[PDB]
């Protein structure tokens, strides 16, 4: 139980230095967006970030103390949430855009390509925009998605987890202390990320639902552990 | 399930 | 706009003075599932008029309020069912003649699922003992927030759900906890939040294959409470 | 039009 003993500093060092990397994507140019392409290059990438997602995970303290079961569950119920709030954190510098990786910059017209996308092009959109008018810092972003992974399936043990919980919010708090934000701006700084959570929450729902519609349609074959992780947000 | 082994590597 | 200088006090009467009323119901998979919705239907006029109690929300335009409660809606009923249910450990309470346990879910397809989440989602409440003014101010976070985003009128609307960050501080500061708790605290509550937009979402695409089944017939307002998801 | 709409102008 040694994640509970990590100051507020240590946690930050901790989760910044596990972050993943950015991934390119397969774009080929030589290659009009058609909506197989697209779906295509965003489920390839995805496949690839989840990879880098797992090993990531095993790093946020106080996620091994749990068993393998748990663990599991916790991966697939925050996989996509994981990876929006990546993407839209990669975005902040590009209003308007959508930056999947450094060779990959959609923008809304191209959410075009594929039936139901653009609503979810916009919502992405939006959370990139809420994300830049607050000017969301790098330790803020990291502490963010360790609480994503803890908390979207915490269903002892689930107290250890809200133990871990406790252990995030207290270091968003430095953090804001530490920017010289007074008691009353630190609540309300707090409650502005984490009712963020909900809207990305929204928004992996959202995605998921395409997803699955996806592979109805047979729009593109998904890999064997994307086909895990989609049969695992049904039964 | 393909998850619970790469968690276990 | 009257709303900002409301103290935290007279946040919480208006909040508690706004409540709406507790409504009655009125067994096969489809007189299940004409139940709940019957119910939902009948909770949304009174959650209209709750809503324009709401400090701030007068304020806003009139398709701005639409797509607000067009968002929240299904957030907004099951985080009161929570609330009901929670001294009724096991069973959720649709109403006072409408009290269901997870047995009686399994009557519906897909239906378990979800009373399994509305259930641990009531427990959660209950370990951590939420309070009334606390629920009040957590509802109507949900009814600002959930469709804020995907919109100087959000400014209102942020200033507004700052407020009720104040005021969800203060209850907890004249309640006794300590100034750490009180962070941790309203973090635990607002997580939970997530939770209930995971539910409304579960329960949106279960009610949407209700209706695409044919199970149910839907009300008008409740076919278009759900065309605003899809 | 929307029934919303139109209950919210009550
Ligand atoms: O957004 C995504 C992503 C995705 C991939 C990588 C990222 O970094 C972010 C999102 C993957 O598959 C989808 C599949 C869908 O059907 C809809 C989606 O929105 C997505
Ligand atoms: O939970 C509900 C409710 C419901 C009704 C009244 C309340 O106070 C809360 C939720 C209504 O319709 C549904 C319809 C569904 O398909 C699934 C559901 O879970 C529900």
């Amino acid at each position: 139980s040694l994640a509970l003993s990590l100051t507020a500093d240590q946690m930050v060092s901790a989760l910044l230095d596990a972050e993943p990397p950015i991934l390119y994507s397969e774009y080929d140019p030589t290659r009009p967006f058609s909506e197989a392409s697209m779906m295509g290059l965003l489920t390839n990438l995805a496949d690839r970030e989840l990879v880098h997602m797992i090993n990531w995970a095993k790093r946020v303290p106080g996620f091994v103390d749990l068993t393998l079961h748990d663990q599991v569950h916790l991966l697939e119920c925050a996989w996509l949430e994981i990876l929006m709030i990546g993407l839209v954190w990669r975005s902040m510098e590009h209003p308007g855009k959508l930056l999947f990786a450094p060779n990959l910059l959609l923008d809304r017209n191209q959410g075009k390509c594929v039936e139901g996308m653009v609503e979810i092009f916009d919502m992405l959109l939006a959370t990139s925009s809420r994300f830049r008018m607050m000017n969301l810092q790098g330790e803020e972003f990291v502490c963010l998605k360790s609480i994503i992974l803890l908390n979207s399936g915490v269903y002892e043990e689930k107290d250890h987890i809200h133990r871990v919980l406790d252990k995030i919010t207290d270091t968003l708090i430095h953090l804001m202390a530490k920017a010289g934000l007074t008691l009353q701006q630190q609540h309300q700084r707090l409650a502005q990320l984490l009712l963020i959570l909900s809207h990305i929450r929204h928004m992996s729902n959202k995605g998921m639902e395409h997803l699955y519609s996806m592979k109805c349609k047979n729009v593109v074959p998904l890999s064997d552990l994307l086909l895990e992780m989609l049969d695992a947000h049904r039964l | 399930k393909i998850l619970h082994r790469l968690l276990q590597d």
